């Protein structure tokens, strides 16, 4: 196997050799000469996604190594934490906007200025209080008449197989 | 033998009708599915977890991986998608004024408490206590899922966090009370809470001067309602079945499919290094393909088990932005939509995976019998009412609203003519007042 | 503009796409090409080669088959909506809420478009609001005066009966109210004076 070798607590019975996990998959050992318990653990791997502007726009990109903590980790020095994971190549900004790309966990990334790629909490809208007490109302003295625009697929491709032809051509 | 309910005969007759004397604000509660786990599953993993000749065996078999992760990839996004359709329907983030007399009713335990790191309401915390979430994605440090992890199944976090989506629906519930349905169509525009609860009042037919002489015993109404619905969430642990039934079906899929890979699917065993330290590469090559043909197959299916859950929880979502459109931004002419009986209004509360209304409705509650008739002969004209029902206690004839008796001496306001008085079927004779 | 439509265009050419490319996998015979196979090998030790070949392509068009199927099911339920979209806002008008466009549904118009429907929907936005002191209603002679249609408001010293979505200030006169009951259990009532015609 391949993996990480540690010492173990496990309570190994004096007749037991091995331990097996979930999926049948030896978790502990018992080394042959020396009689100790090993704990083996997969080394370590994660998923690497890439946040990136439109390649007519810049090939700067970021990096999102999923699920590890950023010290686990091509790899400039604009680390920063998200818990989505460790995001590489984006400069955190303390300014909020509309989500751009989203990244996980509330953050999103855009391409922004001398261009560069920031990562910053989305922002779910301006704060607006109403001007609320019981003896006032607001009443409109002018209106509107607007025209939206909804689109909405109704059909698709009509497709046929020729599952003989397909699969025995000829 | 089931029984489908208490049987009851109405006492149906020609010139009898049922009017109700009083009231009830009911506030019910409806729990909706809005999104569910994102999953990510990591092929090569999977099937060949750290082997090349697996690996090189696996590329033979094109680019089934490659679908499997873009089919997950589509379930991921449609899942922010369901929530940012279910919540985000509100363009700013509005906020009460910090004086809470809303004509009586009682919004404390539905408005974000401050002290809470997160501002999260009583209810809402409630909600969350109630269901528990497996994993949520975030960040595990160096169990049945760190067996998963090992093995390439891992979660996605959303994209709103809890945090966000409270923020949401304090925006959608201080606009509902301070606005009225007015900040669904254009901007905010403030109300008395008195008098959009008599425009509510009006928009199921019953006149607002029942809402003003009426207005204290209708918000102890409220708000014995809603001390009842702390205490119902509060006090049954088994409240919000279908989010943690969503939650135990995802979970208990991808425990599946990690217990698929000890199955040796006809392989002289199930452990791939095992075959590779046993057998040359010729008679290895069996093995490991019957391995990779069987462990294929089982992400084929928890692949399409989840495209057809997804289905079903954007079926769920769209019925849950549905209702948030027209139960919470307005008020509903669709009966048994936003709960049973008259609507009023409704609340909305977060909840993991979900979203929860607190429908409030009129129900009317003290009926009496009156003897009642189509029409009314004064001068040989046949009198109909313009907005009402005649009826008579017995001796005097009177019109009435239908929905809450509230009798009136018959008059020429109340009622127009039309005709004579020898073609109405069951019409009476009575004096018509004139003012 | 119409990012849906064309999106359903590409994942069915993708989709197709992909099932063309699946007849180079070899599916761990040795050659993806029948012919090759036919060729180089007796009959008895091509019918192996041939039969991977064939679980392979046959499981691969039931992928396809099983994506259309439910992507179908999900057009069908757009589709769906689309019908009671033009049922609702353009054979009527819609009272239910952001159904027929943000606003208050006024009409709305159906164009064709490639594999989809495209609705222009009409709608009718409040634009300019004021402040206003309003009551739930009026004391004229002990008795209290609630509006038939509309809001009571006031500008600062003249008390005027109005609509609910616009500006119409009209003298508040019997016409305009009706009464019901006294004038000692509304909370908020005012006094002013109601026109007699
Ligand atoms: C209501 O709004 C409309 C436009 O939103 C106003 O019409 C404009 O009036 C100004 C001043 O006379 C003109 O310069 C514009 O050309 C007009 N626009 C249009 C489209 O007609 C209208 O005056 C407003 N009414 C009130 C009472 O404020
Ligand atoms: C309508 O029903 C409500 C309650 O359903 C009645 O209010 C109750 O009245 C009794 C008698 O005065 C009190 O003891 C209760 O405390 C009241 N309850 C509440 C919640 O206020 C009301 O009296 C009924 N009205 C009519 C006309 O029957
Ligand atoms: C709205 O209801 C809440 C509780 O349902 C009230 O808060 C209670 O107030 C009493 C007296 O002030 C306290 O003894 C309780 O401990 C409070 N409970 C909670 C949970 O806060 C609140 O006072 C009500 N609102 C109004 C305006 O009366
Ligand atoms: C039906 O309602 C009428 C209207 O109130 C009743 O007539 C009144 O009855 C009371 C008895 O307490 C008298 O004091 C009033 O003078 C009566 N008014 C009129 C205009 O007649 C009548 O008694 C009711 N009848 C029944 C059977 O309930
Ligand atoms: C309602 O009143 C009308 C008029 O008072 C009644 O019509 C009378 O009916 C009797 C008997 O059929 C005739 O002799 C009269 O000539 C009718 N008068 C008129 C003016 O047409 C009618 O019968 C009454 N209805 C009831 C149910 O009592
Ligand atoms: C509120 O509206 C009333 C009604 O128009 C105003 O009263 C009028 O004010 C104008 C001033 O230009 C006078 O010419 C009229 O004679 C007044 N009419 C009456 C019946 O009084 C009043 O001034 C307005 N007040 C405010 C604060 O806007
Ligand atoms: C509205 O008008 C009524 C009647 O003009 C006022 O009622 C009077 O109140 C005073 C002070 O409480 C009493 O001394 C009078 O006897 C009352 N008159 C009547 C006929 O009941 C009432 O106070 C006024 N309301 C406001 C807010 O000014
Ligand atoms: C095994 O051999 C090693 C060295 O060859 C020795 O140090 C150790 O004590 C031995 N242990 C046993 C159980 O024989
Ligand atoms: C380049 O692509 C981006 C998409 O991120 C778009 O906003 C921009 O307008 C494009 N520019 C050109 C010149 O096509
Ligand atoms: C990362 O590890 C450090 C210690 O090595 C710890 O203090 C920190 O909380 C960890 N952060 C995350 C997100 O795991
Ligand atoms: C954001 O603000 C915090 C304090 O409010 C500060 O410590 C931090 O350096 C700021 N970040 C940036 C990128 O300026
Ligand atoms: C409005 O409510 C406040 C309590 O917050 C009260 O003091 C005030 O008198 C009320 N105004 C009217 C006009 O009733
Ligand atoms: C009601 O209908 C019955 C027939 O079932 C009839 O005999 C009776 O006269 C009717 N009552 C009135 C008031 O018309
Ligand atoms: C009306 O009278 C009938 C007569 O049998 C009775 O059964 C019914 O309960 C009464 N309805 C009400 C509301 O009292
Ligand atoms: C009404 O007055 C309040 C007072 O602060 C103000 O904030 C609000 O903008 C006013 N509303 C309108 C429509 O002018």
């Amino acid at each position: 196997g391949t993996g990480v070798l540690t010492e173990s607590n496990k309570k190994f019975l004096p007749f037991q050799q091995f331990g097996r996990d979930i999926a049948d998959t030896t978790d502990a050992v018992r080394d042959p000469q020396t009689l100790e318990i090993l704990d083996i653990t997969p080394c370590s791997f994660g998923g690497v996604s890439v946040i990136t502007p439109g390649t007519n726009t810049s090939n700067q990109v970021a990096v999102l190594y999923q699920g590890v903590n950023c010290t686990e980790v091509s790899t400039g020095s604009n680390v920063f934490q998200t818990r989505a994971g460790c995001l590489i190549g984006a400069e955190y900004v303390n300014n909020s906007y509309e989500c751009d790309i989203p990244i996980g966990a509330g953050i999103c990334a855009s391409y922004q200025t001398s261009q560069s790629i920031i990562a910053y909490t989305m922002s779910l809208g301006a704060e607006n209080l109403v001007a609320y007490s019981n003896n006032s109302i607001a009443i409109p003295t002018n209106f509107t008449i607007s025209v939206t625009t909804e689109i909405l697929p109704v059909s698709m491709t009509k497709t046929s197989v020729d599952c003989t032809m397909y699969i025995c051509g000829d | 033998t089931m029984s489908l309910g208490a049987e009851n005969l109405v006492a149906y007759s020609n010139n009898s009708i049922a009017i109700p004397t009083n009231f009830t604000i009911s506030v019910t509660t409806e729990i909706l599915p809005v999104s569910m786990t994102k999953t990510s599953v990591d092929c090569t993993m999977y099937i060949c977890g750290d082997s090349t000749e697996c690996s090189n065996l696996l590329l033979q078999y094109g680019s089934f991986c490659t679908q499997l992760k873009r089919a997950l990839t589509g379930i991921a996004v449609e899942q922010d998608k369901n929530t940012q359709e279910v919540f985000a329907q509100v363009k700013q983030i509005y906020k009460t004024p910090p004086i809470k007399y809303f004509g009586g009713f009682n919004f404390s335990q539905i408005l974000p408490d401050p002290s809470k790191p997160s501002k999260r309401s009583f209810i809402e915390d409630l909600l969350f206590n109630k269901v528990t979430l497996a994993d949520a994605g975030f960040i595990k440090q160096y169990d049945l899922i760190c067996a998963q992890k090992f093995n390439g199944l891992t979660v996605l976090p959303p994209l709103l966090t809890d945090e966000m989506i409270a923020q949401y629906t304090s925006a959608l519930l201080a606009g509902t009370i301070t606005s009225g349905w007015t900040f669904g169509a254009g901007a905010a525009l403030q109300i008395p809470f008195a008098m959009q609860m008599a425009y509510r009042f009006n928009g199921i037919g019953v006149t607002q001067n029942v809402l003003y002489e009426n207005q204290k015993l209708i918000a102890n109404q409220f708000n014995s309602a809603i001390g009842k619905i702390q205490d119902s969430l509060s006090s049954t642990a088994s409240a919000l079945g279908k989010l943690q039934d969503v939650v135990n079906h995802n979970a208990q899929a991808l425990n599946t499919l990690v217990k698929q890979l000890s199955s040796k699917f006809g392989a002289i065993s199930s452990v791939l290094n095992d075959i590779l330290s046993r057998l040359d590469k010729v008679e290895a090559e069996v093995q490991i393909d019957r391995l990779i043909t069987g462990r294929l197959q089982s992400l084929q299916t928890y692949v399409t088990q989840q495209l057809i859950r997804a289905a079903e929880i954007r079926a769920s979502a769209n019925l849950a932005a549905t209702k948030m459109s027209e139960c919470v931004l307005g008020q509903s002419k669709r009966v048994d939509f936003c709960g049973k009986g008259y609507h009023l209004m409704s609340f909305p509360q977060s909840a993991p995976h979900g979203v929860v209304f607190l429908h409030v409705t009129y129900v009317p509650a003290q009926e009496k019998n009156f003897t009642t008739a189509p029409a009314i002969c004064h001068d040989g004209k046949a009198h109909f009412p313009r907005e009402g029902v005649f009826v008579s206690n017995g001796t005097h004839w009177f019109v009435t609203q239908r929905n809450f008796y509230e009798p009136q001496i018959i008059t020429t306001d109340n009622t127009f003519v039309s005709g004579n008085c020898d073609v109405v079927i069951g019409i009476v004779n009575n004096t018509v007042y004139d003012p």
